[PDB]
């Protein structure tokens, strides 16, 4: 009855996963945008670094 | 993790001797080696340096062309052959291990050394400091030129020598703490002026503290500050 | 550069020299990959020639390294790409399994399962120019069993004498008909437990593969 | 009849999960992010080319000081490089030449390797003898190791091709917990910044969010048509991006339990081998099998740039902790630093 | 005044070699040792096309080319150096193919092959410079405005160094290659194997035939011109030297139109 145990484990996992709290996609998008804009000036790749400050150039 | 020196003693003027160092417990073939001299009235004085293989060999201006360093990796044995010795070459020789790479801690392990009898100036402000146990102390040293290289490193070293012991590394590059040394010791400074701060003085801190420059050869040691109760 | 940086550069140069020496040492190496159905005499062929098991030996003036990968019972396309630079693939099949089936087979045979693996390997993305050495193991028991039902269950379309020679020829033709690359060749051999001169065959096949690749490189073809 | 009832219950639970996910999809990333200006054209250039490997490079990891680098090659060599002066700091030989993963400890003391030998070898870099020697050989998987990551100096998370992951205590040398629930080989890992959760993508066209301490599968995300090869985590720990062989990258959210963004183009038909994020999360870098790497706008799904300096398949990507440079490693035996 | 029409051959040689050079510069699949020797041959032919050919055209168009003596001496030295470089590159290709066939293990390596190709290219160019060195002073003996080299002590010496020894070397090496391939096919003995053997034999034959038929008569004339009193019109010498230049033009086609990778590189580049 290995299939019975496998089905029971799958049912338990699905029951555990189906009861999790969720939010809206708009909130997640707003949070990602806010985080990306909060640290925009601290990203060397987005804002090119002057050669006097780049360790791989000078 | 063990260096055993041999070959010292009394030599008549104009003679020749051969000091040797046997290494045990580490990959001797991957370490650079130094010979450092100490005289009773002079402090520490760097004698010579040999690289990891048989490449860069450096000698001090007071001994260049008179000594010769040889290496034997299979037997893990270092040799210093000295010819035409004088009363000036009477001192104690210490074999210093030193590995060089990013994040390394050069001058970490010092052998016991052997006693033989026959351009950058580092200045120690004081020769002794009256101290009491349980108090914080500060030792100051000065350099003739800035040791802060363009890459941000400040090649200044602080070593400790207790009575009857070979020096052990306390601080490398003016800020870092060597392995096995408690967080009690610290260092700071800038440019040509540096200061070692001991937050809590214990009985094991009594001894002579030495400063070393490692920006360009020759390497110059200071007089040494003697902390005594 | 400070003294410590110069010493670091010297250390880097020493490391580079050691790596170059290790690569030069590894240059004289013939790597082969051993594959089979798992019960086609792979252990027997390993014994004759002597995770992943590496077998080292030296024949004449060549150093062969066989890679036996039979414990990696997982998806092939996720780790087979690491054998792209292999010189050759030694594929082992069992002729005596022409009618032999397993309890897990469910009406299939050793054939139509070894042939499927051969077709997958031949048509592999990474093995378009990797020659394959084929060993027809267990020829004696195959010849003894075909006295009754000679290649009638595995190959219903076969028509010919009930002789070992023609049945083996038809099976070998079926195996060789899976190659669709003009730069890839299949070397075939019929071996048994009592025929232990199976390493010279591999040596000659490797030599032919190397000569063919060299001639393709020189453009003399 | 019990099996049929359990299967029907599982189908009903999956339908309920789908219905719950549908109600949360009140928007999408590409629509909400329409109010921000694009990053424009980003032209990154090669500053260092790290030579010395004599074969394919399979893995690469950065140190926490953003200066030291570790690379693994099928020659049987791990190499620790100084990224600034191109010097080689360490050259660790391996017992097994088949290495497909490498890791750098966050404290800088240890490194890790593994592959088809089904053994994870942990090496110690700070030693009194001066050399680098094997500290641990962790064994217990029934397949190859795909990725290995450090939580601390005594804990390591490994993912293998036996459809499982493991959490190893280095000193004991035994597993503290085993994560099962995948039906196929697990290919990539990515630790959360707080080291309490992690994400694991497998060849069953799925990814799973696992809890490290409880040893349970907290969430299961799907959507990819083919196997997932690389996975990475957004800097804040609330999102993660996955790369598959469908020539498609997907950004998922942990909180909404729903796929957010799909990065794919019609002119790209090669799979993704390594995925990495930028420090601010605005850029997403993905190396493809077409001998190059692409930099996408992680909020608007536009190809912001292309790095085309390699001659073979790019197998590993990395971004420094300070975001200064991006390191790429391909099967042409070279490492390139881009700034 | 009509020989300018021969300058079209120049327009061939450059192109015929430049594409070949591009086939290695713009394609990384063609980066083996034999391809490097082909690059050396292409460079030599391009130099002979862009450095010597216009001046031979000039000296053939007009009976008198009003230029300085050292200028014509340098031109002759360059001509000899480029011809010797091309022939020795052919010999290097032949010896590399023999190394590939007779010693398969050494050819299929990553370190000794680079050493072999570098040494062969260096020795080819050094021998070319050495054989062309004596022409720069003394022995030219230019009669009025005519700068043809008729010093027998150098004519025979350079004929021996540049053609005959290379000729016997290439003959022996290709004969050995054919013998080895024939032996191997006899021992090995489905329809594509016969095609491969026949195409290999045809390539050996066509290379030997082109080399011989485009170089040998010129050197036969070169020897007979000083060592015999045979009636040798200047037009005959001109025709044979132009045949040698035609060989210099044709070599890239015969050496790069039978490699499939070279064909693909040509199609992509063009
Ligand atoms: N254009 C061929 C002229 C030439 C080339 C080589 C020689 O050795 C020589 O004597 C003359």
């Amino acid at each position: 009855t290995a299939s019975i145990a496998q089905a029971r484990k799958l049912v338990e996992q699905l029951k555990m996963e189906a009861n999790i709290d969720r939010i809206k996609v708009s909130k997640a998008a707003a949070d990602l945008m806010a985080y990306c804009e909060a640290h925009a000036k601290e990203d060397p790749l987005l804002t090119p670094v002057p050669a006097s400050e780049n360790p791989f150039r000078e | 993790v063990q260096l055993v020196e041999s070959g010292g003693g009394l030599v008549q003027p104009g003679g020749s001797r051969k000091l040797s160092c046997s290494a045990s417990g580490f990959a001797f073939s991957s370490f650079g080696m130094h010979w450092v001299r100490q005289a009773p009235e002079k402090g520490l004085e760097w004698v010579a340096y040999i690289s990891s293989g048989s490449g860069t060999i450096y000698y001090a201006d007071t001994v260049k062309g008179r000594f010769t360093i040889s290496r034997d990796d299979p037997k893990n044995t270092l040799f210093l052959q000295m010819t035409s010795l004088r009363s000036e070459d009477t001192a104690m020789y210490y074999c210093v291990r030193s590995i060089y790479y990013y994040g390394s801690s050069p001058f970490d392990f010092w052998g016991q050394g052997t006693t033989l009898t026959v351009d950058i100036v580092m200045t120690q402000a004081t020769s002794s400091v009256p101290v009491t146990p349980g108090e914080s102390v500060s030792i100051s040293c000065r350099s003739s030129k800035s040791l802060l290289h363009s890459n941000g490193n400040t090649y200044l070293y602080w070593f400790l020598q207790r009575p009857g012991q070979s020096p052990q590394l306390l601080i490398y590059r003016m800020s870092n703490l060597a392995s096995g040394v408690p967080d009690r010791f610290s260092g700071s400074g800038s440019g040509t002026a540096f200061t070692l701060t001991i937050s809590r003085l214990e009985a094991e801190d009594v001894g002579v503290y030495y400063c070393m420059q490692h920006l360009e050869y020759p390497l110059t040691f200071g007089a040494g500050t003697k902390l005594e109760l | 550069l400070s003294a410590e940086e110069r010493a670091a550069l010297e250390r880097s140069k020493a490391i580079e020299k050691n790596l170059k020496e290790d690569g030069i040492s590894a240059a004289k190496d013939v790597k082969l990959l051993l594959l089979g159905a798992g019960e086609s005499g792979e252990s027997t062929i390993v014994k004759q020639m002597k995770g992943i098991v590496e077998t080292h030996f030296t024949f004449k003036n060549l150093h062969f390294r066989l890679f036996d990968v039979g414990g990696q019972r997982s998806e092939r396309k996720k780790w087979i790409h690491c054998f792209e630079d292999v010189t050759a693939i030694i594929f082992c099949v069992a002729l005596s399994g022409y009618d032999q089936v397993l309890h897990e087979d469910e009406t299939t045979n050793r054939m139509h399962e070894s042939l499927m693996l051969f077709d997958s390997i031949c048509n592999n993305k990474f093995f378009i120019d990797t020659s394959i050495i084929l060993f027809l193991n267990k020829k004696d028991l195959f010849g003894e069993k075909i006295k009754k039902s000679p290649l009638t269950i595995c190959f219903p379309e076969y028509t010919g004498p009930n002789t070992y020679e023609d049945a083996a020829a038809y099976i070998q033709a079926q195996f060789e008909s899976k190659n669709r690359s003009p730069n890839k060749e299949i070397y075939c051999h019929m071996t048994c437990a009592t025929d232990t001169n199976n390493i010279q065959v591999v040596f000659d096949a490797v030599t032919d593969i190397i000569i063919a690749n060299n001639l393709r490189g020189c453009g003399l073809y | 009849s019990e099996l049929d009832q359990l299967r029907q219950e599982a189908e009903q639970l999956k339908n309920q999960i789908r219905d719950a996910r549908k109600a949360c999809a009140d928007a999408t990333l590409s629509q909400i992010t329409n109010n921000i200006d694009p990053v424009g054209r980003i032209q990154m250039r090669t500053r260092r080319t790290l030579r010395g490997h004599l074969a394919k490079i399979y893995a690469m990891h950065w140190g926490t000081d953003s200066r030291l680098l570790v690379s693994a090659s099928q020659d049987g060599k791990l190499i620790i490089w100084d990224s600034y002066t191109t010097n080689k700091v360490h050259a660790i030989p391996l017992r097994s030449s088949w290495v497909m993963t490498c890791a750098y400890a966050p404290s800088g003391n240890y490194v890790a390797c593994g592959g088809l030998d089904n053994i994870c070898s942990i090496y110690n870099l700070k030693t009194r003898e001066g050399n680098v020697r094997v500290s641990r050989e962790l064994a217990g998987h029934t397949g190859y190791l795909s990725c290995c990551r450090f939580l601390d100096d005594n804990q390591i998370v490994t993912s293998s091709g036996d459809t499982t992951c493991a959490l190893w205590d280095i000193e004991t040398g035994q597993q503290t917990t085993t994560f099962t629930g995948h039906t196929g080989d697990v290919m990539s890992l990515s630790l959360a910044p707080d080291t309490r959760l992690f994400v694991s993508g497998a060849c069953d066209a799925s990814a799973k969010l696992w809890d490290v301490r409880e040893g349970m599968c907290r969430q299961t995300f799907t959507g990819h048509e083919s196997d997932i090869n690389a996975i990475c985590f957004f800097p804040n720990g609330n999102a993660f991006a996955t790369g598959s062989d469908d020539a498609t990258c997907r950004l998922f959210d942990l909180r909404a339990d729903q796929e957010l963004m799909t990065y794919s183009h019609d002119n790209i038909i090669c799979g993704i081998t390594s995925v990495s994020f930028s420090k601010s999360g605005r850029l997403l870098l993905a190396g493809y099998d077409d001998f190059n790497c692409n930099v996408w706008d992680a909020l608007k799904a536009d190809r912001a740039g292309v790095l085309a300096g390699h001659d073979n398949r790019v197998s590993c990507l990395g971004v420094t902790d300070d975001g200064m440079a991006v390191a790429t490693g391909s099967w042409d035996s070279f490492l390139k630093i881009w700034n | 005044y009509y020989a300018t029409l021969l300058t079209l051959l120049i327009a061939v040689i450059v192109f015929g070699n430049v594409l070949v050079c591009m086939a290695v510069s713009r394609e990384k699949a063609l980066q083996t040792t034999t391809n490097y020797l082909i690059v050396s041959l292409a460079v030599a032919d391009l130099l002979v096309a862009t450095l010597v050919m216009p001046w031979v055209v000039y000296l053939e168009v007009v009976g008198e080319w009003k230029f300085s003596r050292i200028h014509c001496d340098i031109f002759v030295t360059l001509d000899v150096m480029m011809c010797t470089a091309s022939i020795l590159n052919l010999c290097a290709i032949s010896i590399d193919r023999y190394t590939a066939v007779a010693m398969p293990m050494l050819y299929n390596t990553r370190y000794s092959s680079k050493r072999r190709v570098t040494v062969m290219i260096s020795i080819v160019w050094v021998l070319s410079f050495t054989i062309s060195c004596p022409l720069l002073f003394g022995l030219n003996n230019a009669d009025q405005n005519e700068c043809i080299i008729a010093n027998p002590a150098f004519v025979v010496y350079s004929s021996i160094v540049s053609f005959y020894v290379p000729f016997i070397v290439t003959l022996l090496v290709y004969i050995k290659i054919y013998i080895v391939l024939r032996r191997r096919r006899k021992r090995v003995n489905r329809k594509l194997s016969q095609q491969k053997e026949k195409k290999a034999t045809q390539m050996l034959a066509i290379v030997l035939g082109v080399f011989i038929i485009c170089w040998l008569p010129f050197f036969i004339t070169h020897i007979l011109n000083i060592h015999c009193d045979c009636n040798i019109p200047p037009v005959l010498y001109s025709a044979f030297t132009w045949l040698g230049y035609v060989n210099s033009a044709v070599n890239p086609i015969i050496y790069t139109t039978f490699n499939i990778e070279f064909r693909k590189a040509f199609l992509k580049i063009l």
